[PDB]
């Protein structure tokens, strides 16, 4: 057995296509908060959506978002489940903004940002291809015996 | 609260998959198989005799699985998982009663051993079947494990679905700058033929074989076949219609330029160009040659003078290829999902284990004739105990095809590379996902997008997402979460019900007064006409609704060539669906109320005729209404769900009708290489290579099908706090940004697991 | 439609040559003129009555004619009854409404036309014996009728 | 596996609620989100660290090879 | 011709035979016609043609939208037809074909 | 309402029903005719018809290359393999009443030509056989039983039929429900 | 929307009870189509052009649009407003089945709705007949490239 | 005939020119996952 | 105008799909001014203008009999009234059977005469019949079909689908220094190499710039350099 730490390079995804591999890790200090102080774990470049039109990406943050604060766990199926207004309602009970974007905190600078932030719990998932298992090199060594070459 | 039909029909969906499960191609041919394929293969090559010796014979009377007696469930076998880790192959003993004899003619019988049979995971004859979670828990078995696999030598092999095009069945296809070439793959239990209809040059036709020289004109073989008028062939290829007519009679003349001709005479002509017999009893090399060559040319079997079903099933193809020629686009699609059949595990398995035995009975008769080379002391007592050291031949080359996937057979020299394939242990969803695919039948023809193109009758039967890009693009498919494939039932009791039912026979009719009705059709064979085709299929289609024949028996019409189809074959697509009576669902809420409350579990539904099953083509007669809102007074059916358009790998998006289609495919691909949980028992287990996940997650937003599909169980993914936003610079381009101290608490932590094998093995030192 | 060109019953025989975005129109014809006796669901009951009123007038045409003889197709083993086959089954009776069925004696059918035949049909007696062999003329066969059980 | 000690994304120690939160559920039954704010979880990334677990122990202990 | 033999609807012929008559011949029974006092003949029917019109073509009724062709300076486009039927791969976007409705450029995004 | 008893009557008859492939029916609105023929020929064994239908030499005979080709020609032969149909009844009105007949075979007539054949043996000239080849051979071996017509001496049947039809009175067990497990 | 369904409606009866006009190049079963797939295309156009013009300030598609690091006009507008039309190998999707596009539809069907026209946009939710149809024309391009 | 003649020695995608002669394999180089670096300089 | 055409033009194969001739006229009007100079291109008529054609015998004779219709040469305007189509049908008759003799009645009622081994001569009447109205009766016999189209100047010039180049440059009413095809193969046999040279450099350029690729011209200038 082997224990393995998600290094830079690993590579994840999200149920919607976007799969991507890890760019920097970054410490918790550095990191947007909002008023609670909650700190993201993932931040994903939101130039991946327009072009690939993935909004079930984003009706799944917001039903996310209020499943968490009711209690309950919501269902996205082909042609039905949970409706984006109910999700706003139960969203606005709460005191958060009924669009899921939210006033968060510079964290290297500490003042507001100037736009409102998309803000909420998305599923991920880690994918078996690991940097570790494809950093290859070679120096010299084995060569073919016919050929000679390696 | 009451019930409300329109969001409480979905509920039939649960019902059906408790008693159907995902994985139930395999497990059904499976047991079909060894429920009933051996004892016919057993009746099949019974008697196997000697010249010498006329008092003597044996014979298989009967044969079993792991069951000697009628007592205690005997044959205690070594459990799976043992036998994964032992680097064993999971089988059981196959037992025989042999009938032998003496010089003193005595009836001596026993249970004779001959061999072991790999067993099926999760059949009648696995120890698994109907587990408890303390047995399963016992034996170290995983209870969401799927099944339909075989463990041969420590590697866990499936068979996969094979697409294949239909047998039997005409298939009339066009070409430019050329004209009109129609075929027919006829295979039968031991020979398989193709007997192509060209069309060579000047407009006329022939027929073509690779057991008949050159170019027979099709005016001389209806008049081999008994239809020698010159005229009932005008009648019977064209109708009344003067635009077919003139485009067919160029080859009327082409038998009578050679010579005017007799029934004898065009035997002879054809008899002159077969073959051969392979050099053996070329006595037979005249006329009466065709008595057997015309037998041999097709499917159809004729065992007396009349040739009447076979004549006219020339002509059909020959009015098919008629109507082709006078315009295209009367041709058929190869690619239409009707014109495909689906074969098994368990009809593989018999091909092998048939080709297998032959194999054994040759041997076995070979070495009683050397035996009995000596002129002395035949003593047949302990004849048995030549079986019981030759019987391992069998075992060792039934695993060596199941294990290797080659499948090199000769009864019919077919020879296949890659039916099986390992199983895929990388997620619980890899596994379930290698279950339920499809890989595509022969003539790739990767250049042209003929077999590639998604097609809208795959509608509900094929995942319309479930796809792997790369080059394989449209070969590899998988089913949909509702669907079912037929079993081969009959072909003769139903027969007789079309004639009862008003058709009349194919011998009473006259070619004249022929394309003036409708025709019936069994199989794809003429079987008669008959007037009111509307009255024959709502009769046949009630019958079957309340159950007086099977329920996997199709009918429909088609008003280009006039006909009504019935089709009672195996391997066809099918999907249930509720009926719509005059406007009105027949489910009436109180059937769904009843079900919930525990009664009808989805098989009393179609005891009642409330949903039946129905496949691509009889999809054509029928006109479906997808929600309850939309049902017009003029529907045929309503579907029980519509998300089930999508299968199992696919159930995992969420909100899929929001993402363009692509995206939803690449879900699809890689959904498959998540690390997460894998099994109960992924710690006892020992393989290759596993992947799992220290802490996996339940996803926040669900969806119907994961429930169904118990990936809420065993689940691989964790719900990450996400902002969305542009944060430094190093998201650049599908990158992201994680959050130490997240890592720190553990997030994202994953283990590798590898094995190594040695073996200590015994020289002959 | 068109037609390329003891004397009549031996000039040449011609084929039936209609056009071909005809032959749909006037094969709604053909059926009535082959008997020349001296929304597929209304064209389907429009269908059955035709026959119905046709089958009816030929069974009061033939009300005693040596040479006249008819062909019906019944479903292979009917109600087998009591001994008390030989005897009466039931009966064809005329149904109210200008409508025609055939009881069979606890079960009921539905009695149509069968296919249009374009040739002549003779039933003949046979026997094996060597002494004599005969082939015995009765008549001709007038038309075909085919009978369906229903509900 | 077993719930993890903290979370995710404060550092609140959730390690402790587990069994708080299953006993809440069966006895004194509860709403889901009432028992998640009688636990004192008031942030949402607190709420889905206990809310979207599997217990897988419980299921890889009936397999222990010291039985 | 297309006529059939009575009594065995075989197929007529014509026959170069003795004395030169072009009799009905049968070849398969013995069945004869004598042609004198003619009145056979065989009449195909036979569609003309039609008088055919041009292909100017119809870039009216063709997807249009509103972007700026790269030779703006020259003509100046601030419509174009497109079509969304190039897709290179399912992670890559879909790619959009452009023509420009005032000059007929060409480009694809 | 009004009611025609259908009977049934004798089934110890081997009836067979004759089609021409040739011949039609109603040139006009007569009902056409019935043609000459004699020197029938049957086949037991292989139900092998053969009819003679002799022709016509005053009109359209060819009698030169007739005889030139083939000795004689002056008869037409008909072949014709009788198969069993199932459920086939005849039916004849006497009285008001139908009466039902079985059809023990059905076979179609079609032109045969023997003396182009013999042509052929004549010119040409100068092992288990399972199958259709066994009845091939059986019914080209054993043939030629020898038929004598009966053109109309219809005096001997009829009187049976509507005896054997007049003999019994039954009644039925077969219910409504019944019938459907029955067909 | 419902009034180019409306003009489609009367381009369908006039070519089924009568003989509609036939225009030059094309034959009558074509000129049907070529009208339609204009007389669709026109509304799709306008009402795009619409959303664009009621498109917000600080709207983060329409200023990456605008800026040209990612998309264009044409996805917003397939995101909000409308996806119009699915073809395939050059136009409107062939029939799948006895003259049909699916068993969901009429018999004789070519009204818009019935091949490969989806009124739906992503944030509203694709149907199951326009989900199949936009998943025929995605696949298209993935079997082309390869 | 799958055997291994002096020909078949020479030919295809991976004989003797398009496999050893004209593209072969190379000493010192390396193959891993790229990431991107905004404070990377270009070059 | 895909890859393919790329690989046709770079393959240079001497049969292509889809050839195109671009003919430029002189005049411009509708009517009896283009119309009289597409009917000189176009393919086999004698079926487009027999309207009907009748198999007949006789005592001693055999005759096959086409009656032309003159009503449709004269709507379209076409150059052949009857000796055109009797000396085309004499040219099909010595490239298919036999010259014998053609008999012109009145309105073009054409007879033709047939004698020569036995069922020869029903043979040959069979076969003249079938392939009788499929021969060229005016036009090109390698042309499939011409249509006029509107430009977007306005002029009103039709464009040939086959490989009739010569002849169509030849033909009276185009300009034939003015006049081009799709096949650089066919440009070379007629008019020379740095002829074939410009159309491939033309066909690259249009072939990769209407797909939306934007390359320097000066490649494609050398590519055709070194192919000629
Ligand atoms: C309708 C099919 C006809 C087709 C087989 C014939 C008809 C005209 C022929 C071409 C021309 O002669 C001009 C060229 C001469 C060169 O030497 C070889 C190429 C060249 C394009 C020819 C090729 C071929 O021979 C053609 C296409
Ligand atoms: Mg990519
Ligand atoms: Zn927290
Ligand atoms: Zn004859
Ligand atoms: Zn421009």
């Amino acid at each position: 057995r082997q224990n393995r730490r998600p290094e830079l390079g690993d590579k994840f995804s999200s149920r919607h296509g976007q799969k991507g591999v890890c760019g920097i890790i970054v410490k918790q200090e550095d990191m947007p908060f909002n008023d609670q102080g909650i700190v993201p774990d993932i931040i994903m470049n939101p130039h991946g959506f327009p072009s690939r039109m993935t909004v079930g990406k984003m009706i799944e943050l917001i039903s996310g978002k209020a499943g968490v604060l009711n209690g309950t766990l919501e269902y996205g199926t082909c042609f039905g489940g949970s409706k984006l207004e109910d999700m706003s309602k139960i969203l606005v009970d709460q005191g958060f903004n009924y669009s899921g974007k939210d006033m968060l905190y510079s964290g290297i600078t500490g003042e507001c940002l100037q736009a409102y932030i998309f803000f909420g719990p998305i599923y991920y998932q880690k994918l078996k291809h690991m940097v570790l298992d494809k950093m290859h090199a070679r120096a010299r060594g084995p060569r073919a015996v016919l050929t000679r070459q390696p | 609260d009451e019930i409300n039909t329109a969001q409480d029909k979905w509920h039939l969906l649960p019902a059906f998959l408790k008693v159907k499960g995902l994985v139930k191609q395999h497990l059904d041919s499976f047991n079909y198989f060894v429920d009933t394929d051996l004892k016919k293969i057993i009746k099949a090559n019974q008697l196997i005799l000697s010249d010498v010796d006329p008092e003597f014979y044996l014979k298989y009377v009967d044969i079993r699985v792991g069951k000697k007696s009628s007592s205690s469930t005997k044959d205690y076998l070594t459990p799976p998982h043992e036998c994964r880790l032992r680097d064993m192959t999971y089988s059981a003993p196959i037992y025989v009663d042999i009938e032998y004899t003496r010089g003193r003619n005595i009836i001596m019988h026993k249970d004779v051993e001959i061999g072991r049979m790999p067993i099926m995971l999760r059949s009648n004859k696995c120890i698994l079947y109907d587990a408890d979670e303390s047995k399963m828990a016992k034996l170290n078995e995983c209870p969401l494990d799927p099944g339909g696999y075989f463990i041969v030598n420590g590697t866990e092999k499936v068979i996969l679905v094979q697409e294949q095009l239909s047998k039997n069945r005409i298939i009339v296809e066009a070409d430019e700058k050329k004209g009109i070439v129609q075929a027919s793959v006829t295979s039968s239990t031991h020979e398989r033929k193709s007997k192509t209809y060209v069309i060579t040059k000047n407009g006329k036709i022939y027929l073509k074989h690779n057991s008949i020289a050159e170019e027979i004109p099709i005016a001389i073989v209806l008049k081999a076949c008994g239809i020698l008028s010159d005229l009932e062939i005008m009648q019977l290829v064209c109708g009344n219609d003067s635009s077919y007519q003139d485009i067919f009679a160029v080859n009327l003349e082409e038998s009578s330029k050679l010579d005017i001709y007799t029934q004898q005479q065009a035997l002879e002509y054809i008899g002159a160009k077969v073959k051969t017999m392979r050099r053996q009893k070329l006595t037979i090399l005249q006329e009466g040659i065709e008595a057997i060559a015309t037998t041999v040319i097709a499917h159809l079997t004729v065992e007396a003078l009349d040739f009447r079903e076979k004549a006219l099933y020339i002509a059909m193809m020959t009015r098919r290829v008629v109507m082709a020629m006078y315009n295209p686009k009367m041709i058929d699609d190869r690619d239409y999902v009707g014109n495909k059949r689906l074969e098994l595990a368990g009809q593989l398995i018999s091909l092998l284990f048939e080709d297998l035995f032959k194999k054994f009975n040759n041997d076995f008769k070979l070495s009683i004739d050397k035996v009995l080379k000596k002129p002395n002391r035949a003593m047949e007592y302990d004849a048995l105990l030549s079986i019981n050291v030759h019987s391992n031949n069998i075992t060792s080359g039934l695993n060596r095809a199941i294990s290797t996937g080659n499948w090199s057979l000769k009864r019919f020299k077919m020879e296949r590379a890659g039916v099986t394939h390992v199983l895929s242990r990388l997620s619980y969803i890899s596994a379930l996902g290698m279950m339920t695919r499809i890989s595509s039948q022969f003539e790739k023809s990767r250049k042209v997008s003929g077999p590639r193109a998604l097609q809208p009758s795959q509608f509900g039967m094929l995942c319309t997402a479930d796809t792997p890009e790369g080059e394989a693009c449209g070969l590899v498919k998988n089913l949909a979460l509702m669907t079912h494939i037929t079993t081969d039932d009959e072909e003769e009791p139903i027969k007789k019900l079309c004639y009862v039912l008003g058709v009349e026979d194919i011998t009473l009719i006259d070619s004249a007064s022929l394309h003036l009705n409708y025709g019936v059709y069994l199989n794809g064979t003429l079987i008669g006409s008959i007037r009111f085709p509307t009255k024959f299929v709502t009769q046949f289609r009630h019958l079957r609704r309340t159950g007086k024949v099977s329920e996997f028996i199709s009918i429909y019409s088609n008003s280009h060539q006039m006909a009504v189809h019935i089709a009672t074959d195996g391997g066809r697509i099918c999907r249930p669906l509720i009926i719509v009576s005059d406007g009105q669902s027949r489910v009436k809420d109180i059937h769904l109320r009843k079900l919930l409350d525990g009664e009808l579990d989805f098989d009393d539904f179609l005891k009642l005729g409330l949903v039946e099953y129905l496949d691509v083509n009889e999809e054509n007669d029928s006109y479906i209404a997808l929600y309850e809102k939309d049902i017009v007074p003029s529907m045929t059916h309503l579907e029980i769900e519509p998300f089930t358009i999508l299968g199992a790998v696919a159930g995992l998006i969420p909100y899929p009708h929001h993402n363009q289609s692509p995206r939803n495919t690449y879900q699809c691909a890689m959904g498959k290489q998540a690390i997460g949980a894998i099994a109960y028992n992924q710690f006892k287990r020992i393989d290759t290579l596993l992947y799992l996940m220290t802490y996996p997650q339940q996803p926040m937003v669900k969806t119907k099908t994961i429930e169904l599909i118990d990936y809420d169980k065993l689940p691989a993914g964790q719900n990450a706090t996400v902002a969305v936003m542009s944060y430094s610079g190093y998201d650049i381009e599908d990158a992201l940004v994680l959050n130490k101290s997240s890592i720190d608490r553990g997030f994202g932590r994953c283990e590798t697991r590898r094995k190594t094998t040695t073996v200590l093995k015994r020289y002959a030192n | 439609x068109x037609x390329x060109x003891r004397i009549e019953q031996l000039f040449p025989v011609r084929p039936v040559r209609v056009r071909h975005e005809d032959v749909e129109t006037v094969k709604r014809e053909i059926q009535e003129a082959l008997s020349e006796k001296p929304k597929e669901a209304a064209a389907e009951l429009e269908l059955l009555n035709a026959d119905h009123q046709h089958i009816l007038r030929k069974l009061k045409k033939m009300n005693n004619k040596p040479e006249r003889f008819m062909v019906f197709q019944l479903p292979t083993r009917l109600p087998a009854f009591e001994r008390p086959l030989a005897g009466k089954v039931g009966s064809i009776r005329v149904h109210k409404s200008g409508k025609l069925s055939v009881k069979i004696g606890n079960v009921v059918m539905d009695i149509g036309k069968g296919a249009e035949t374009t040739f002549l049909q003779d039933v003949i007696a046979l026997s094996i014996a060597d002494d004599a062999s005969s082939a015995e003329l009765l008549g001709r066969v007038d038309g075909k009728i085919v009978v369906t059980p229903q509900i | 596996m077993i719930v993890p000690v903290r979370c995710f994304s404060c550092g609140k120690v959730v390690g402790d609620k587990w069994e708080s939160y299953l006993n809440l559920l069966q006895e004194d039954e509860l709403d889901e989100g009432t028992a998640l704010s009688r636990l004192g979880l008031k942030r949402y990334c607190c709420r889905r660290m206990i809310l979207t677990h599997v217990d897988l122990i419980e299921k890889f202990l009936r397999y222990n090879p010291l039985e | 011709m297309l006529s059939f033999c009575p009594s065995c609807n075989n197929m007529l012929l014509i026959t170069s035979g003795d004395s030169g008559v072009y009799t009905l011949a049968c070849r398969s029974c013995p069945y004869e016609f004598p042609i004198e006092g003619i009145e056979i003949y065989d009449r195909k029917k036979l569609p003309r043609k039609e008088v055919d019109d041009v292909l100017g073509g119809g870039w009216d009724n063709v997807d249009q939208t509103k972007t700026q062709c790269p030779n703006y300076d020259t003509c100046g486009g601030e419509s174009a037809y497109f079509f969304q039927l190039q897709i290179r791969s399912a992670d890559e976007p879909m790619t959009t074909f452009y023509k420009c409705v005032n000059c007929g450029h060409r480009w694809k995004e | 309402i009004e009611e025609f008893p259908l009977k049934i009557s004798g089934e110890e008859e081997s009836l067979h029903v004759f089609q021409y492939a040739n011949r039609p029916r109603l040139v006009g609105r007569k009902p056409a005719e019935h043609p000459f023929i004699s020197a029938a020929r049957y086949k037991p064994k292989s139900h092998l018809w053969e009819i003679d239908i002799p022709l016509d030499e005053q009109a359209f005979y060819n009698k030169d290359k007739a005889e030139s080709e083939w000795n004689g020609v002056n008869v037409q032969t008909l072949k014709g393999v009788g198969v069993e149909n199932n459920g086939q009844y005849a039916a004849f009105v006497k009285d008001m009443q139908v009466y039902l007949v079985p059809i023990e075979r059905v076979a179609q007539l079609k032109p045969f030509f023997k003396y182009i054949d013999d042509a052929n043996v004549t010119r040409k000239q100068e092992n288990r056989l399972t199958g259709s080849l066994l009845a091939h051979k059986v019914a080209d071996e054993e043939a030629n039983i020898e038929l004598t017509w009966a053109e109309g001496t219809f005096e001997q049947f009829k009187d049976t039929i509507v005896k054997e039809a007049e003999d019994k009175t039954l009644v039925a067990l077969e219910k409504q429900e019944d019938y459907i497990d029955n067909l | 929307v419902e009034i180019a369904y409306h003009k489609c409606d009367e381009l369908i009866t006039l070519f089924n009870k009568g003989e509609l006009e036939t225009q030059p190049g094309c034959n009558e079963e074509q000129t049907l189509e070529a009208k339609i797939g204009g007389l669709l295309s026109k509304v799709r156009e306008e009402v795009g052009d619409v959303c664009i013009n009621e498109l917000d300030n600080w709207n983060a598609p329409l200023i990456m649009a605008t800026c040209g690091s990612k998309g264009s006009t044409l996805n917003v507008s397939q995101m909000v407003a409308v996806v119009g039309q699915q073809i395939i190998s050059g136009n409107r999707v062939p029939d799948g089945f006895q003259d049909r596009s699916l068993p969901h539809f009429p018999k004789n069907s070519k009204t818009p709705q019935s091949k490969g026209f989806v009124r739906n946009s992503f944030f509203s939710g694709l149907s199951p007949p326009e989900f199949l149809f936009h998943a025929i024309s995605g696949r298209e391009g993935l079997v082309d490239t390869a | 005939k799958p055997i291994r003649g002096f020909c078949q020695r020479l030919k295809g995608k991976q004989g003797r020119f398009r496999g050893n002669l004209s593209g072969k394999r190379v000493d010192f180089s390396g193959r891993t996952v790229i990431s991107p670096d905004p404070n990377l300089s270009i070059d | 105008l895909g890859v393919p055409r790329i690989k046709e033009i770079i393959n240079a194969s001497k049969v292509i799909s889809t050839p195109i001739i671009n003919a430029v006229l002189v005049n411009d009007n509708d009517e009896r001014a283009a119309r009289v100079v597409k009917g000189r291109v176009e393919k086999t008529l004698l079926s487009d203008v027999a309207f009907y054609v009748q198999d007949v015998y006789k005592d001693n004779l055999s005759f096959i009999q086409v009656r032309i219709d003159l009503g449709t040469i004269d709507k379209l305007q076409l150059e052949l009234t009857i000796e055109d189509i009797a000396v085309a049908i004499t040219r099909a008759s010595k490239l298919k059977i036999q010259a014998s003799d053609v008999n012109i009645i009145g309105k073009d009622r054409i007879a033709i005469n047939v004698f020569p081994s036995e069922n020869d001569v029903f043979y040959r009447m069979q076969q003249l019949r079938r392939a009788l109205p499929d021969v060229v009766v005016k036009g090109l016999p390698d042309i499939s079909r011409a249509v006029i189209n509107i430009r977007d100047d306005g002029k009103r010039e039709l464009l040939v689908e086959g490989y009739g180049l010569r002849d169509v440059m030849c033909t009276d009413g185009v300009i034939g220094s003015r006049t081009t095809t799709n096949h650089v193969l066919e440009v070379f046999s007629v008019l020379g190499i740095e002829a074939a040279r410009y159309s491939i450099i033309r066909e690259i350029n249009y072939t990769m710039s209407n797909h939306g690729m934007s390359v320097d011209p000066r490649h494609i200038q050398l590519l055709g350099d070194v192919m000629t």
